[PDB]
C-alpha cells in the first residue's frame, strides 16, 4: 500500500529554513529513490533532491546546491530535505517523489521523465512560501 | 506539445550497468575465443592484435536504451503524430521490462537484441523511410558499443541484418559457446551470441532531453 506521507513545510521568509520530510510506505529498503520535486504554479516541475535508499547518493538541482540537503532514516523509510537560505523563488508546491523502479535518481534527473504512478508515488502537496 | 529529443525504453541504472558489465563480458569472451580468432583475418600489423573491449571502447555512457521514435523535440518525422498516439501518451514514464534474446558483435557495432511485448510493440514505430520479410520490432535493440566512425543507427541496421542471415538459416550452427549462452557466425565479424537464458532488464518508457 504505498503511501507518502509528507509534511515539515509552510510559509517562511527569505534567508529562513524549511524541513520538509516525507515517510514513503509500501516499498522495500535499498530498492526505492526518494526525492522531492518543486513545480511552482505554472512552471514545469524540477527535481530539488533525492537520495537513493541503495547507494546512498543523492543528487540536486545546481540551484538548490548547498542550501538543500536530502537525507533518508532508511530504518524509518522517511526522508528530509534540509532547505536553508530560501528564497522567494524558491516558493512552490514540493512534492516527495519515490522511484520503485530504479532506487537510482536516474530519472530524477531533468533529462528524463518518470510518471511516478506505475513504479512509485507522488507527493499531494507541502507548500513552501517564501516572503520578503 | 512537449515532446523529447526521442521516444525509448531508458534501462534502470542497475539494470543498464548489469546489461554493461554483461555486455563487456562478452566482448572479452569473444575476443578471446579461438574460432572468433581464427576469423580474426574477416574482423598494418598486430600491433594490438585485437582486443575487442577496445575495439568498441567507445560507447555513450549512462542508462542503455531502446529508441522506438526520434523526435529531435517537436515533429522530426512524424514525431509529433507518434506523441499523439494514446498508447504513447499512456506509457510515457511509466515502467516496462525489456527482454535481451542475444548479445552480438559485428566490424561496425555491438548491441543487444530486444524481443519486445505485444504491449511493447505498440509504441514501436513502423515509420522511418534488412527490415523485409522480418517481423515488426525486429530492429529494436540496444547498441552497446561502436567501434570509432561508425557512427549512425548502425547496431539495429547490424542486428537486423544479422536477423536477416538467421532468416535464411545462415546461423551457421553453434560456432562455438561461450558462458551464458551460445554462439554462431555468419559473415565478416558477424557474430552472436544466442543467450540461453533471456537477460531481462527493467526499463521505462520516457523521452530524452537535452
Amino acid at each position: 500500500e504505498v503511501q507518502l506521507l509528507e509534511s515539515g513545510g509552510g510559509s517562511v521568509q527569505a534567508g529562513g529554513s524549511l524541513r520538509l520530510s516525507c515517510a514513503a510506505s509500501g516499498f522495500t529498503v535499498g530498492d526505492y529513490a526518494i526525492g522531492w520535486f518543486r513545480q511552482a504554479p505554472g512552471q514545469q516541475r524540477e527535481a530539488v533532491a533525492c537520495i537513493s535508499t541503495d547507494d546512498g547518493d543523492t543528487y540536486y538541482a545546481d540551484s538548490v546546491k548547498g542550501r538543500f540537503t536530502i537525507s533518508s532514516d532508511n530504518a524509518k523509510k522517511t526522508a528530509y530535505l534540509e532547505m536553508n537560505n530560501l528564497k522567494p523563488e524558491d516558493t512552490a508546491v514540493y512534492h516527495c517523489a519515490v522511484d520503485g523502479w530504479d532506487s537510482s535518481c536516474t530519472f530524477y534527473s531533468p533529462s528524463y521523465y518518470r510518471d511516478f504512478s506505475d513504479h512509485g508515488a507522488w507527493g499531494q502537496g507541502t507548500q513552501v512560501t517564501v516572503s520578503s | 506539445d512537449f515532446l523529447p529529443l526521442y521516444f525509448g525504453w531508458f534501462l534502470t541504472k542497475k539494470s543498464s550497468e548489469t546489461l554493461r558489465k554483461a555486455g563487456q563480458v562478452f566482448l572479452e569472451e569473444l575476443g578471446n575465443h579461438k574460432a572468433f580468432k581464427k576469423e580474426l583475418r574477416h574482423f598494418d600489423e598486430p600491433k594490438e592484435k585485437l582486443e575487442l573491449v577496445s575495439y568498441f571502447g567507445k560507447r555513450p555512457p549512462g542508462v542503455l536504451h531502446c529508441t522506438t521514435k526520434f523526435c529531435d523535440y517537436g515533429k522530426a518525422a512524424g514525431a509529433e503524430e507518434y506523441a499523439q498516439q494514446e498508447v504513447v501518451k499512456r506509457s510515457y514514464g511509466k515502467a516496462f521490462k525489456l527482454s535481451i534474446s542475444a548479445l552480438f558483435v559485428t566490424p561496425k557495432t555491438a548491441g543487444a537484441q530486444v524481443v519486445l511485448t505485444d504491449q511493447e510493440l505498440q509504441l514501436w514505430p513502423s515509420d522511418l523511410d534488412a527490415s523485409e520479410g522480418l517481423p515488426p520490432g525486429s530492429r529494436a535493440h540496444v547498441t552497446l558499443g561502436c567501434a570509432a566512425d561508425v557512427q549512425p543507427v548502425q547496431t539495429g541496421l547490424d542486428l537486423l541484418d544479422i536477423l536477416q542471415q538467421v532468416k535464411g538459416g545462415s546461423q551457421g550452427e553453434a560456432v562455438g559457446e561461450l558462458p551464458r549462452g551460445k554462439l554462431y557466425s555468419l559473415g565478416k565479424g558477424r557474430w552472436m551470441l544466442s543467450l540461453t537464458k533471456k537477460m531481462e532488464v527493467k526499463a521505462i518508457f520516457t523521452g530524452y532531453y537535452g
